[PDB]
């Protein structure tokens, strides 16, 4: 399971690095977490990776959303070479995808963190392959890789959609539910962490290197 | 008019279901078997009044 | 799609869709717009630089080496229009696409509902069955005795003739029928 | 018993004294009186039969096939009657009465208590089932099919007899209560080996096993659309009842005379299925479907197990309703358009929106999705067969696989996609079509709530 | 110049990169036009059937009635017993219920002389 | 870390091995050992059904969180200085293995040495 | 309830803590299950009552069907056709009943697994144990019979463990 | 909120979705730099990283290699 | 909803708004009726260029079979009209 | 080329693993004997643990 | 009796009610689609309330209401794990179903 799951999440994020539809970046996306999720399986850590299904729900939900928003506002394009300067234009959609892309790459005390964070921890402070471990590390960098594609293709610098305008996010209903999401993916972390018996031994000693390593690989 | 929803999609099932497991399948033994409640040193055992010791004086380490 | 193919395609023709392919997938690579220009007018300067070759063997050679060359550097993942043949919304609304024929079918009650409609069907129906005959003398009168050559239709020449075979294009269901 | 059997006898003065308009309604709604006193079967009681008289008794094994027996009749006379209207009334009186005989050929067989009456009235099925199929068949193989199927059953039967009453010499019997009493061991001799194969091969080719099958494409898909109804439904299956009743004297030399039927059954289960994966033809494909289920059923019948025999009886009558219910919903477009060719009319959701919710329904439950029934008889059976070897499981899975593979390219093929634009005359659906799908489509769907009442004498 | 594209039998060869397209014969012209007359004699058959208003059914075609015969019933008439054909028939037919045989009866033997020596661990397998 | 280098790069015979360890004996090169000593008894632990794993020499602390933790249910704020607690005993614990673990191998060190050097001047 | 015997369904005496709260919040789970109560317990509590009311002035009973012990397969003659009818069906009665103390039995271990939760792998044994012995026993009695099991195969199974018995009894006073 | 199309200029914006896209980045920064503030260990870690090579021979047992 | 419908008037407006902005077009002496090669003596490459930047204004492209023939700016609005479903 | 590599690779993984510097974690009652499947007739060998 | 197995039961129940109401006159109506969303957010909300009890005293249960068949000494019964798995993602299911729904009402408005 765990060797599975490593050969999983290290192929579908170097998978998701070069492709142009927004919608199988994120879906390759989800594919690296469900790897993350078996490896956390295989070394024997089943209620952790409980806790990364429930966190990754929410923010990997919210992401569809904001992709889906940018497609039905620019006449149903899903390709992100064709996406210009969103930030501007589409901004409460721009705040929910940064906001879920943080999530998403283990941005401390938001909900991706206080599962993501641990299950590297309990990788890297256990009796397990080494390539496996190499793997899932390799995997966590290039999972701030494709969010980075995400956000710097779609959001950024000049438009490149046909000239007649047609940007609108201004419906409550889509408002309305991106935002309940987004407080989700804000505080769902937090709360379900902090109000949830103990059922593992937690790592309370670990060098200092090995403790910071999740946040130095996403930095990379 | 108002509340018509929450009376008829929600009270009128949660009324067949109670009155289904109540009287019904709970006639029967073991189909609805819960995990007995933790029980902890201090604790007030409210079937019996049993009370269950303290645990053994820790050397306090502060 | 509107044009009736014809037997093979000139040297011209292929030479020019090869420089829209070539212009279409360096888009695709060279995202951005101003790049993407620049490298535009390159590939119309290297383009333009044997656009006035007289033997027709060089000119030959050279679209083989542009045709290999397109082809070991094209885009993998070329941008695609969203309702083009490999696009995401290609046959998107053929479920939602009804041939009119169903509407005789429709019971007397569905089309109490809609009556002026219904007027408007007769009166098409009407002109379909009044034109046909003259449409197939028009056919085989234009037609050499060898059979057609080219798929290619005449259009209607006297006074209040329809052009041949127009039913079937005339009354497709839409791009967008629901 | 003969509260059955009666009523379906007066059916035929009925049916031959009616006013010409009137043939139809009368059979069908008596048809649906006698199902429903059939249905008063269904009250069996574990320890033993109900044994009505000498002559007459029934099992959990017959009595949910007499019922679907009963059922069948009134479905395929609603089916029947469309294709027939063109026909003189003394000839469609003649249609009725063979169906009607039939059904009292299947109804005594399935009852009998003494297996040479069984065997009779076994082989008087048969000459209804001829005469429908080459006489109201509507393609010139017909006639070659009605050999086909004549010749493949009575080259397995005219030994299966020949054996019958060598027994009746040395047992003194043939009453089935006094040959499951009085059973006794089959040495290890070649005398006995071919004793079992007369007994066998004929309930062998009545399934069919895969190399004996090659008369089930041509007799059902040249047959009409009643005969392809009672030829899938019930006839495969006095197969294997046949079988659940004579392997109690072929003890223990089943124990090694069924490896090479065994592997005869699931190789060509995989190959009956990936034969569905490339056929042109509609009704060819749910024929095969029939070959590869039946497969299934052989494996069950011949490992002889108690889960074995609950899941053959299970597979059996699920796969009666969904097969029938697979060739009216082929035959509809049949009428429709005239050709079997798959392929011919295509994207028929857009034109047919109910009738595509019930080839989706049916090819569900021709997939065998939970919790029907067809998966319920499935899973016990590969339970049985992972018990008698594991490596089973590895034939078992790849024909799910292959199962699935076929029945949504089926139901993608003739459903989805865009409708072929000459074909301009097809009509919504009759009254009657839809009715008949839901006759097939909700008692199977109901058979899940008590499973029981199909899961034969060994529940 | 640059790397070479072969092809294969599931990815084949681009019709830009086929030399036939680019050494023309004026016999491949007269071909070429001889095909598109037959398409377009045939387009023309098919089109005074489709836009005819009195016309209700299937227009039928005799290629799709050519095809499903050729696939069904002309198959038998046209076999000939010959050393190809019996081996590939005794092998795809009979070797996978040998192979099958062997793999299943040595399992069984092997678990019924295990059963035999009572060291199988047949603890709660009541079912079966 | 570098303990794998040493073990996989250089001599693994110096080096302790994980899975088969403590091989010498405890009192070995101790002259008094005093035996762990355990708070929390089996009854105690099997009516709080902590875990099969949660049973170790942290389990006392591990009871107390729990108990604060359904005591103070809405505020799940307040169980801060029982879940300090466990988490100092736990690190206590993992400080405790990592000692025997350099015990260990400075034992298996010595051992080498001791016996190739006693055999060193018994070769002449 | 009083409706199935305690001794057949065992449970132990339900041991559960007293509430000690130790924050001023209010509980949220003892609100809403005092609304609960008040807006479900109690309607379905009196319609429960109406229909018991009307259950009470309609009272009739029904009977335990009990069946006399008949000889069975091991004193029938070779051919005598209603003795081996009788002991058949009085076999297939025992049948059924042995099956249904393997499902009460089976039932006792599923309700301790559950109701132990974390500790249920010691607590329990006892269970496990009488399933262990109730399985063997029914495994030696009915296992490996077939398709069609009869009172005379049985029969045959219990001679040919009886003769290993003995044959490995003998073998063993001998040694 | 009724929005034209502008061909090829940048879209019309309301204020509401200016006001509520501000105010939930806003949050989610609010958010981070109070749990950091108080909850730092969980980044940092609570307990220091033992050195083996600082602990003496005395007190984990060996002998000075004479014996 | 989504984007209004569209008209003739509309299509007509951008395709000379796009003529417009090329370069190798004089745009005071373009007209709906220009043949762009007898008039405005361009070659086949600009109109292979004017259909891409056609294609890129409507988001739809052009097969190169019917993007040969056209030559006026009325043609294109005509083929955009037909394909669009647009009739006022 | 790439699936065998990383089949090569993860078999070299499960050679040379990695873990971290301690000794195994140590359970008070003789390794938790009676919890993990009991059998408390049968004087289970016992496991002692010191203080380091 | 306890409130625990009602409304775990009555949280999976009343979401089968639109199912039911599918051949309605509401189905043929522009109501449909607010109606399913209505009942997934008070399913949500009736969730709730189980994950809360868990959360106070680590309640779970098992519900064996339907005995389906008996198959010799193998009993299939319609049975519900109501543990710590059950009850913390059917909520979360719920949260995000609720939210994908209100986005479709606007997503396929068209369709
Ligand atoms: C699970 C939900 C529970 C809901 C509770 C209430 C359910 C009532 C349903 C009653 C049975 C349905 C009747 C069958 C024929 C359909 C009649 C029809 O023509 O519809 C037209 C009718 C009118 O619509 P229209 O606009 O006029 O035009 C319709 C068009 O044709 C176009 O119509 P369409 O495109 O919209 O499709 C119509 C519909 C209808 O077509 C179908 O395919 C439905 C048939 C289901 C599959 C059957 C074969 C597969 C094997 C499963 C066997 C299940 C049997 C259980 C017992 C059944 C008792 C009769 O198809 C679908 O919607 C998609 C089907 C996918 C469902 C997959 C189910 C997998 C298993 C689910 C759980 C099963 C066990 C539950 C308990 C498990 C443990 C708790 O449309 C409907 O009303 C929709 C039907 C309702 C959907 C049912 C889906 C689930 C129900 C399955 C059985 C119910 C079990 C109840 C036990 C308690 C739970
Ligand atoms: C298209 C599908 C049609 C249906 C197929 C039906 C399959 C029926 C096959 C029958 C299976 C087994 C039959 C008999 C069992 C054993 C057969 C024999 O091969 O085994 C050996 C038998 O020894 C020799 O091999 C003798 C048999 C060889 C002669 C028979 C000719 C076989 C050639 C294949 C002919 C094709 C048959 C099918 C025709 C269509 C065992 O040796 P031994 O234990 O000492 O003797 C056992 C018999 N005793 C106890 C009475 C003494
Ligand atoms: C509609 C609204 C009804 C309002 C008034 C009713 C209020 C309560 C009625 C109580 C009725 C009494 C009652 O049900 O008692 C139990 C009674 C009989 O006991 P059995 O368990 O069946 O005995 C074994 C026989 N197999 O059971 C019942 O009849 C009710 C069963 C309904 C179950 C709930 C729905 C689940 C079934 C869906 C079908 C799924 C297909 C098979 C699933 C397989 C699962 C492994
Ligand atoms: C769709 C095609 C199906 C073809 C089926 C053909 C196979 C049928 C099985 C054999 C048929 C005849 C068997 C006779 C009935 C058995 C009754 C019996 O027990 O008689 C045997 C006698 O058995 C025989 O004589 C049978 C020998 C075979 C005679 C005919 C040969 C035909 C070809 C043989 C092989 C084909 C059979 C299997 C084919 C499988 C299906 C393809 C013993 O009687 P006694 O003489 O008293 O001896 C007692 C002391 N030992
Ligand atoms: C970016 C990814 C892949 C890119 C690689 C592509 C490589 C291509 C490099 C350069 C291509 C060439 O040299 S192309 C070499 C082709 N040679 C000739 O065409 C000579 C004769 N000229 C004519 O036939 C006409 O002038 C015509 C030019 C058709 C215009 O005609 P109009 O005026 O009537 O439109």
């Amino acid at each position: 399971t765990l060797c599975l799951g490593a050969i999983t999440t290290l192929f579908t994020a170097l998978c998701a690095i070069t492709q142009n539809d927004i919608k199988k970046i994120v879906a390759f996306s989800t594919s690296s977490q469900l790897g993350l999720m078996m490896v956390t399986i295989g070394i024997n850590q089943p209620h952790l990776a409980f806790l990364h299904i429930c966190m990754h729900a929410f923010f990997k939900a919210m992401l569809f959303m904001c992709s889906g928003s940018i497609i039905h506002s620019l006449n149903d394009e899903q390709d992100i070479r064709k996406m210009g300067g969103l930030y501007k234009a589409m901004p409460f959609t721009t705040t929910a995808l940064i906001i879920g892309s943080l999530a998403l790459t283990g941005m401390p005390y938001l909900t991706g963190f206080y599962s993501k964070d641990l299950i590297i921890e309990a990788v890297n402070m256990s009796y397990t392959n080494a390539w496996a471990l190499l793997m899932t590390l390799i995997a966590t960098s290039l999972t701030a890789a494709y969010s980075t594609r995400i956000i710097f293709f779609a959001f950024l610098g000049k438009p490149r959609f046909p000239p007649l305008v047609l940007i609108n996010e201004n419906n409550p209903l889509l408002i309305n539910s991106i935002k309940r999401l987004l407080i989700g993916s804000i505080f769902a972390g937090f709360i379900i962490s902090n109000n949830i018996p103990p059922m593992t031994v937690p790592n309370t000693t670990m060098p200092l290197y090995m403790k910071m390593t999740a946040l130095i690989v996403t930095i990379m | 008019r108002h509340s018509i929803f929450a009376v008829t999609h929600v009270l009128i099932p949660v009324w067949i279901i109670h009155y289904y497991l109540k009287y019904h399948v709970t006639a029967k033994p073991y189909t609805v078997v819960e995990r007995k409640p933790r029980i902890f040193p201090g604790d007030t055992i409210l079937e019996t009044g049993e009370v269950i010791p303290l645990m053994k004086e820790f050397p306090d380490q502060h | 799609a509107f044009s009736a193919p014809a037997a093979y395609l000139t040297h011209q023709q292929k030479v020019l869709r090869l420089y829209k392919r070539a212009l279409r997938h360096l888009e695709s690579w060279c995202v951005h717009r101003d790049k993407y220009r620049y490298f535009a007018c390159l590939m119309r300067a290297r383009f333009d630089e044997h656009k006035n070759e007289k033997d027709m063997v060089k000119a030959t050679q050279l679209l083989r080496q542009a045709e290999e060359e397109f082809w070991y550097g094209q885009h993998p993942q070329p941008y695609i229009f969203p309702e083009s043949p490999g696009g995401t919304s290609y046959e998107r609304y053929e479920c939602y696409k009804v041939p009119e024929w169903c509407l005789d079918d429709w019971h007397p009650s569905e089309k109490a509902m809609y009556p002026d409609y219904f007027a408007k069907r007769e009166q098409w129906k009407r002109l379909r069955r009044e034109s046909w005959e003259r449409e197939v003398k028009q056919l085989q009168e234009e037609t050499p005795p060898g059979g057609p050559r080219t798929e290619a239709l005449p259009p209607a020449r006297k006074e209040g003739d329809l052009p041949p075979l127009w039913w079937h294009i005339v009354t497709r269901p839409r791009e967008r029928p629901m | 018993m003969l509260k059955i059997i009666i009523p379906t006898t007066m059916l035929l003065p009925m049916t031959w004294m009616s006013k010409h308009n009137m043939i139809w309604i009368n059979a069908t709604v008596h048809s649906l009186l006698i199902s429903l006193i059939s249905l008063s079967l269904l009250n069996q009681l574990g320890e033993n039969s109900l044994n009505f008289s000498l002559t007459f008794f029934s099992d959990s094994l017959s009595a949910p096939l007499l019922v679907l027996t009963t059922w069948l009749l009134p479905l395929m006379l609603m089916a029947s009657q469309s294709h027939l209207s063109k026909e003189t009334t003394t000839r469609k009186k003649l249609y009725i009465t063979m169906l009607i005989l039939l059904q009292l050929f299947l109804i005594m067989t399935f009852t009998a208590t003494e297996l040479i009456l069984f065997y009779i009235l076994f082989e008087a099925t048969l000459v209804p089932t001829l005469i429908i199929i080459t006489r109201w068949g509507n393609q010139t193989e017909r006639l070659n099919a009605g050999l086909y199927f004549l010749f493949y059953t009575l080259a397995g039967s005219l030994p299966l007899l020949v054996a019958l009453v060598y027994i009746q010499n040395t047992t003194g019997s043939l009453n089935f209560l006094i040959i499951h009493y009085w059973s006794h061991p089959l040495s290890n001799s070649w005398s006995n080996i071919f004793m079992w194969l007369a007994c066998i091969m004929a309930f062998m080719v009545k399934m069919p096993l895969y190399g004996l099958h090659l008369w089930l494409p041509k007799a059902h898909v040249e047959a009409p659309i009643a005969g392809s109804m009672v030829l899938a439904a019930v006839l495969l299956k006095l197969g294997g009842y046949g079988m659940m009743r004579i392997t109690t004297i072929l003890n223990p030399l089943t124990n090694y005379m069924a490896y090479p039927f065994l592997m005869l059954s699931m190789w060509g289960m995989i190959m009956t299925s990936s034969i569905c994966l490339r056929q042109t033809d509609l009704k060819s494909l749910i024929a095969y479907s029939s070959v590869s289920h039946m497969a299934l059923v052989i494996v069950a019948i011949m490992i002889q197990t108690p889960w074995s025999f609950m899941g053959a009886t299970a597979l059996m009558i699920a796969h009666g309703l969904t097969s029938s219910m697979l060739f009216c919903l082929a035959n509809t477009n049949y009428e429709r358009v005239h050709s079997r060719t798959m392929i011919l009319a295509r994207g028929l959701q857009t034109l047919l929106p109910l009738m595509a919710t019930w080839w989706l329904v049916a090819s569900l439950t021709n997939l065998a999705l939970p919790p029907s029934i067809n998966l319920i008889g499935e899973l016990f059976i590969i339970t049985a067969s992972f018990s008698w070897s594991n490596i089973t499981i590895i034939l078992m899975g790849m024909n799910m696989m292959i199962t699935a593979l076929y029945s949504l390219y089926m139901l993608i093929t003739t459903q989805r996609g865009k409708y072929t634009h000459h074909i301009n005359n097809i009509k919504p659906s009759f009254t009657r079509e839809n009715a008949l799908m839901a006759l097939h489509i909700l008692p199977l769907l109901l058979l899940t709530l008590n499973p029981k009442m199909i899961l034969g004498p060994l529940y | 110049s640059f790397p070479k594209y072969k092809p294969s039998r599931l990815a084949t060869l681009p019709a830009t990169l086929d030399p036939a397209e680019y050494d023309i014969s004026p016999e491949t012209r007269k071909a070429q036009a001889e095909r598109l007359a037959i398409r377009s004699r045939l387009k023309r058959e098919y089109l005074l059937q489709y836009n005819d208003p009195n016309r209700l059914g299937v227009i039928e075609d005799p290629a799709l009635i050519r095809w499903t015969y050729a696939r069904s019933a002309n198959i038998y008439p046209n076999f000939r017993p010959t050393p190809k054909t019996s081996l590939l028939g005794a092998l795809f037919g009979i070797g996978p219920l040998f192979f099958w045989y062997y793999v299943f009866k040595t399992d069984r033997d092997k678990k019924e002389k295990l059963i035999q020596e009572g060291k199988l661990d047949q603890t709660f397998n009541i079912s079966y | 870390g570098a303990h794998l280098a040493r073990r996989y790069l250089g001599d693994a015979s110096k080096e302790p091995d994980p899975l088969r360890m403590p091989t010498f004996p405890p009192d070995y090169g101790f002259p008094e050992r005093k035996e762990r000593e355990m708070v929390a008894t089996q009854q105690e632990m099997n009516d709080a059904q902590l875990m099969l794993q949660q049973r170790d020499y942290c389990a006392h602390y591990l009871i107390q969180l729990l108990k604060c933790k359904r005591d103070s249910f809405p505020n799940f704020l307040a169980c801060k200085h029982e879940q300090h607690d466990w988490d100092y005993c736990e690190h206590l614990d993992y400080v405790k293995r990592m000692k025997e673990f350099e015990r260990e191998r400075r034992l298996l060190q010595r051992k080498k040495r001791r016996e190739q050097r006693e055999a060193e001047m018994a070769r002449g | 309830p009083d409706s199935w015997d305690k001794d057949v369904y065992p449970e132990p005496p339900r041991r559960t803590p007293a509430p000690a709260p130790q924050t001023s919040l209010p509980n949220p789970v003892t609100y809403l299950t005092k609304i609960f109560d008040l807006l479900v317990d109690r309607p379905v509590t009196l319609a429960r009552e109406f229909i018991e009311q009307q259950h009470a002035k309609n009272r009739y009973y029904y009977y335990h069907r009990e069946f006399r012990r008949v000889p069975d397969i091991t004193e029938c003659e070779e051919k005598d056709i209603l003795c081996m009818f009788e002991a058949e069906m009085q076999w297939r009665r025992d049948y059924k009943v042995d099956q249904e103390i393997v499902n009460i039995i089976q039932e006792r271990l599923k309700a301790c697994q559950q109701r132990e939760g974390e500790s249920y792998r010691q607590n329990c044994a006892k269970e496990l144990e009488q399933f262990t012995q109730v399985s063997k026993a029914f495994q030696d009695r009915y296992s490996d019979l077939g398709a069609h099991y009869s009172a005379r195969k049985c029969l045959a199974k219990q001679k040919q463990r009886m003769l290993a018995e003995r044959k490995a009894a003998k073998e063993a006073a001998a040694a | 909120v009724h929005i034209e199309p502008r061909y090829r200029q940048f879209p019309q914006l309301t204020r509401s979705q200016l006001i509520q896209a501000e105010f939930f980045s806003a949050t989610m920064w609010f958010w981070i730099l109070w749990r950091f503030w108080h909850d730092s260990d969980a980044v940092l870690g609570h307990f220091p990283y033992p050195d083996p090579s600082q602990w003496t021979d005395e007190e984990l047992g060996i002998l000075p290699d004479d014996e | 909803s989504d984007a209004p419908p569209l008209t003739l008037e509309a299509i007509k407006d951008r395709v000379l708004y796009v003529l417009k902005l090329y370069d190798k077009i004089d745009p005071e002496k373009l007209s709906v009726n220009s043949h762009f090669m007898k008039d405005l003596g361009l070659d086949s490459l600009d109109q292979v260029e004017i259909i891409m930047a056609m294609e890129d204004e409507f988001g739809f492209e052009i097969p190169d079979i019917d993007a040969e023939k056209l030559m006026c700016p009325q043609e294109i609005v005509d083929y955009i009209a037909d394909k669009k479903d647009v009739y006022e | 080329g790439f699936v065998a590599f990383m089949l090569f690779m993860f078999w070299v993984g499960e050679i040379y693993p990695s873990y971290q510097p301690v000794g195994p974690k140590q359970y008070p009652y003789n390794d938790l004997y009676l919890e993990r499947g009991g059998d408390p007739t049968k004087e289970p060998e016992p496991v002692v643990h010191y203080e380091i | 009796m306890n409130p625990f197995a009602s409304l775990t039961l009555t949280t999976l129940t009343i979401l089968t009610i639109p199912i039911m109401m599918s051949n309605s006159n509401i189905y043929k109506t522009n109501l449909y689609p607010n109606y399913v969303k209505t009942t997934v957010s008070y399913a949500f909300t009736l969730s709730l309330v189980p994950l809360l009890m868990f959360m106070h005293t680590g309640q779970e249960m098992i519900i064996s209401n339907w005995h389906w068949m008996t198959l010799q000494t193998v009993e299939l019964s319609l049975s519900f794990k109501m543990d710590y798995f059950s009850v913390m993602f059917i909520p979360v299911a719920l949260f995000v179903t609720w939210s994908i729904m209100e986005f479709s009402m606007w997503y396929m408005h068209s369709d």
